[PDB]
């Protein structure tokens, strides 16, 4: 890795200075290679990473989304490969910036993550760009699904035995699978029905919270209420 | 038209 | 060139294509690549080559200015040589965008510039990348400002030979030699006077216009105003 | 506070 010589400090700086810069790319390769160090990440260093890479994919599927309805649109005049081409060479790209990401997470940040919210946030992490993969499979397209809800359901399982229904984590983790559960898997029921529990079993536990709490955790259940309303 | 997905800060 | 291979007309469709994506690191490829082919460049293709250097080269310029402002700040605790190490790899890639662009415009755009449309865009666009190059310059500073300066006089003297006082590119023009007075040449009143000047020429040829053509020398038109309100 | 300068679409 071109990071290989940056001391790990460094690199974690860099990334905050590239996240204040809106350069994400550059904080997605610090991210990399504070990762490749070998020491597990704190909290805030796994934010980093998450920001860094969710900023770099998502201009990825933003353009490949543009790319894909044009080239649909296209084939309802003759224009020739260009569209199909370079639609192709962003969704190369978005793969490979997935698989990047998730050869961090197997080598080696799940195998090391012993704690129930660095290992849920990886599980997420690892279900996220399945899911970003399985947006762009047409050819493997069960089995990268298989491999996002797979990931999806481990996290579940540990965030419901290891954290309270309020934590941040585990209600980004249940508003993600139950994005994937409507859009990749068409289970739009099991997405209202995942929905609506983690949005109950959350309110019945905000009594519990600090007022700085409460913001987190009512901040993200209003994303699953917009769902909610966007699907009944 | 798509859902929410965690929007990361 | 990785562009070699690919035809002129594949490259401008995918100059386009990039565009509607927001993927102007790619459409700065292609375009680059089309000037490659070596013809000269039709209207629409030099707007396709502006717009994609101007999006590349302006994320630069932000991100740049908000490392400065970083580094201006910690040097009035000593936090290491981070933010200047990081500050300094924004500013070389920018620079080395500029030194692309005005390579281009070198070899050959300029010389096989024959139009006024053509050679004056060519030397604005010339004048506008060594401007971004001063903008960050502090060692041969002042060989930059002046070779800002005479692209920008070269072009100023053909627009005003062969050009209307409502021509948008003479417009613009005006409008960004106003602001190389203004920010770069320390010249405040200088750059007043061309804004006033130029907006002034202009109202009294809008009675020669087409509605398009009013509502594209206004736009440019509103510019000059902005300015002239934010320096008077 | 910086000035307008041509802004390309
Ligand atoms: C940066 C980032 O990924 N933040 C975040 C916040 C709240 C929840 C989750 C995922 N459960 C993630
Ligand atoms: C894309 C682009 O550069 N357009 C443009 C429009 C109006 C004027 C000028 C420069 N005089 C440029
Ligand atoms: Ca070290
Ligand atoms: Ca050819
Ligand atoms: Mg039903
Ligand atoms: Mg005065």
């Amino acid at each position: 890795g071109a990071m290989g010589s940056m001391e790990r400090a460094s690199l974690i700086q860099k990334a905050k200075l590239a996240e204040q810069a809106e350069r994400y790319e550059d904080m997605a390769a610090f991210m990399k290679g504070a990762v490749e160090k070998g020491e597990e990440l704190s909290c805030e260093e796994r934010n980093l990473l998450s920001v860094a890479y969710k900023n770099v994919v998502g201009g990825q599927r933003a353009a490949w989304r543009v790319l894909s309805s044009i080239e649909q649109k296209s084939n309802e005049e003759e224009k020739g490969p260009e569209v199909r081409e370079y639609r192709e060479k962003v969704e190369t790209e978005l793969q490979g910036v997935c698989d990047t990401v998730l050869g961090l997470l197997d080598s080696h940040l799940i195998k090391e993550a012993g704690d129930a919210e660095s290992r849920v946030f990886y599980l997420k992490m690892k279900g996220d760009y399945y899911r970003y993969l399985a947006e762009v499979a047409t050819g493997d397209k069960k089995r990268i699904i298989d491999s996002a809800r797979s990931a999806y359901q481990e996290a579940m399982d540990i965030s419901k035995k290891e954290m309270p229904p309020t934590n941040p984590i585990r209600l980004g983790l249940a508003l993600n699978f139950s994005v994937f559960h409507y859009e990749i898997a068409n289970s739009p029921e099991e997405a209202i029905s995942l929905a609506k529990t983690t949005f109950d079993e959350a309110m019945a536990d905000l009594h519990t919270l600090s007022e700085d709490s409460y913001k987190d955790s009512t901040l993200i259940m209003q994303l699953l209420r917009d769902n909610l309303t966007l699907w009944t | 038209m798509r859902p929410r997905s965690l929007e990361v800060t």
